[PDB]
């Protein structure tokens, strides 16, 4: 990714010679997958918010 | 990785006079997207730590009095004090802190000026005690004399003597700067039985002719 | 603005193990990246590594990279810097810095400790005789002279502190055999010579060894 | 003696994080060095790491050194096995053993939980006819054939576990496009052929297909 | 760093027959101080954890029946079973425990044997729905044969097949050491648009005439 672009698509992934179009099959994934989340786990996965402010600074301050 | 340079090294300029020291860079040090010198410059007194005293090579920290500026741009940067004090004479540091690790400058020592003295000279011979143990050392006081440029010249029988001799300065006298050198030689019980007139000769831009002080052996 | 407390002074013998300790008081300290720097005697400074308490990211310098270990403690907000086997070659006054940021310049510096490595020795002090033919309107000098003492630093006090003006001291010099010499001499004018007492009184202490000499003019 | 409990089977894409855990449970577990073995499908163990509960020293093999982390949490009994990016290749079933010294055999040893990396692709259940002409006195074949199925394995069973005798299950052989095939083949006498009804009951799992096959005699 | 070595691979003995294995080490790896062998033996059934058998290569585990034995010194190390039962049938394994890292052995399977036997054949043909996907599949199927020496060829207009067949066999049956043979050919379409007649020949050891089973495409 280049810096700062969201890239928001659900394709399906061909990581092999095979065109399946769309059918998540052998050798075509999902890109997207979830996030385990449980209360009675390690802290290493656990839910952590992020928030990051970006200053700049060009005209018209 | 990006080494720093100073100058002058030692500068010596009176009360009330502008100071302009100079730092240079290997490499630019500027942040693109904020478009600001990234370099500091540091004050330290003698026994104390280190004072910042200007950050982005530009803007001056709370309470840092008017008098000291800084200026310049690509590489080259120069901090200039409008009118020097009796409280400034220190030592003065150019720090660059843009990629880790932070290099340093060399630093530079301020210090005051003063007219031209003249050295009262002194000799001392070794105690009874010094010839005891083996080892006999003489000692000739140079006093009060402003400036440094200067030097001392043992006598031994109209024979120059070298490679045997220390020298310690003291830092300049707060009240009035003034120096004072001492030059000491050490020889054994052998090269004392040497002879029989020890001087010490000294040479000083300010004093016109050489002077001379010699004790004899008795 | 938060102080930095440094923990003391330590002298140790070669091949031991140091620990030394910068402590971190005030408001705000969420986001201060600990420095450490090292000062040798009389020479510039010379940055060695900085640590952000809690996460712990370390970055070196390439001289130093391996030599020590920096670490921190979050919980007290203490910053710890490490020798495994000090040399003989460590002795010097070393400052714990805190800046607010990555590329940040350091404001707020601990007082700062000392280090000190070697084998005590002790003074073997010797006092000149003024010369005897002297300005007797003017001044002659006098003093005692400090020798084979080892290591820094000496203390020479006139007349138990009476006595300060015009008594120059003068930094140690090393010479062959490693033990410093130096010597303080006082400028007295020939009148009260006759009347006033001189007594150098030395002190080190890492050899435990306090000395009052009196100084005596001598004649035939 | 005190026994090893494994954590249990997780199936993973490529491209994640995996923690394994052992399990210590039992008196006298003050010395027991843990040591992780991992098994290829058929094929002979690999010892992989050695760590002490505790103390944390940790010995690997050369080839696996720094490929995964071995580390142990005191206070619970329990040694980690982490994978930081597993690939394709790490499908396998790992154990874990606990000696009671170095240079020690291993005795003690745990269920052992397996691991599968890849894609879920079901599969295509076609049935063999028996051929007409056989021994009418005898015997003939039927079974149905499991084909593009990934990963294994896939589970065939007989008129809902009716019929157990003379059931041949062949493992299943990976052809050129991957995904391996299987034929299950009952041998039944030539009476029962026209009475008695076959249904093949193929289990996926991963891909969660459960097909009921009948098997047909095809005739003119 | 110390690589073994096993022997025999498969070894085939009938019912209580004495069994030898064979380990070789490539140093020796005896404790100097209290003169023992370092090495162990390991016995794995299929489907569950290997246990131990042998430590310090002379000594039983508690548990252990007296069948078995073990003996060697040197590097050469073996592993006896006086007779054998019908539970040994499994794989064994060879490890020392000298120095860090452990190597083990390959690993030896130790099953039983029979009398020599007939396989009676089988052939099926695809059906319907292989055909319409694209990729017919033919398959022959020898059954209750022992032993595995043997090889099934395809037959197609009185021409060979090669490199288009799978062969599946299956592990030995428990209650009768009898094995059972899959060979399976894929051909696409235009492979079965090919010809008349498609048959399965079998040569077994046993069998003393090669055996044919032909079906007509029709």
């Amino acid at each position: 990714l280049k810096p700062f672009e969201r890239d928001i698509s659900t394709e399906i992934y061909q990581a092999g010679s095979t065109p399946c179009n769309g059918v998540e099959g052998f050798n075509c994934y999902f890109p997207l997958q979830s996030y385990g989340f449980q209360p009675t786990n390690g802290v290493g996965y656990q839910p952590y918010r992020v928030v990051v402010l970006s200053f700049e600074l060009l005209h018209a301050p | 990785d990006i080494q720093l340079t100073q100058s002058p090294d030692s500068l010596a300029v009176s009360l009330g006079e502008r100071a302009t020291i100079n730092c240079k860079s290997s490499q630019s040090v500027l942040y693109s997207s904020i478009n600001k010198n990234y370099l500091a410059w540091y004050q330290q007194k003698p026994g104390q730590p280190p004072k910042l005293l200007i950050y982005w090579a530009s803007t001056r920290e709370s309470g840092v009095p008017d008098r000291f500026s800084g200026s310049g741009s690509g590489t080259d940067f120069t901090l200039t004090i409008s009118s020097l004090q009796a409280e400034d004479v220190a030592v003065y540091y150019c720090q660059q802190y843009y990629s880790t690790p932070y290099t340093f400058g060399q630093g530079t020592k301020v210090e005051i000026k003063r007219t031209v003295a003249a050295p009262s000279v002194f000799i001392f011979p070794p105690s009874d005690e010094q010839l005891k143990s083996g080892t006999a050392s003489v000692v000739c006081l140079l006093n009060n004399f402003y400036p440094r440029e200067a030097k001392v010249q043992w006598k031994v029988d109209n024979a120059l003597q070298s490679g045997n001799s220390q020298e310690s300065v003291t830092e300049q006298d707060s009240k009035d700067s003034t120096y004072s050198l001492s030059s000491t030689l050490t020889l054994s019980k052998a090269d004392y039985e040497k002879h029989k007139v020890y001087a010490c000769e000294v040479t000083h831009q300010g004093l016109s002719s050489p002077v001379t002080k010699s004790f004899n052996r008795g | 603005q938060m102080q930095l407390v440094q923990s003391g002074t330590e002298v140790k013998k070669p091949g031991e193990s140091l620990k030394i300790s910068c402590k971190g008081s005030g408001y705000g300290f969420i986001t201060y990246w600990i420095g450490w720097v090292r000062q040798m005697p009389g020479k510039g400074l010379e940055w060695m590594g900085i640590i952000y308490p809690g996460d712990s990211e370390t970055r070196y310098s390439p001289s130093f990279q391996g030599q020590v270990t920096i670490s921190a403690d979050k919980s007290i907000n203490t910053a710890y810097l490490q020798w495994s086997s000090l040399k003989a070659s460590d002795t010097a006054i070393y400052y714990c810095a805190g800046g607010s940021g990555i590329s940040t310049p350091m404001d707020v510096w601990g007082q700062g400790t000392t280090v000190t490595v070697a084998s005590t020795k002790g003074p073997s002090v010797f006092p000149l005789a003024p010369s005897s033919k002297s300005t007797s309107g003017g001044t002659a000098a006098l003093g005692c002279l400090v020798k084979d003492y080892f290591p820094e630093p000496v203390t020479v006090s006139w007349n138990s502190g009476a006595l300060t003006s015009g008594v120059h001291t003068f930094p140690a010099v090393l010479q062959s055999s490693g033990l410093y010499s130096l010597s303080s001499v006082v400028t007295v004018p020939s009148s009260s010579l006759g009347t006033q007492t001189y007594i150098c009184n030395v002190n080190h202490k890492p050899s435990n060894t306090k000395v009052d000499k009196k100084v005596e003019p001598k004649s035939c």
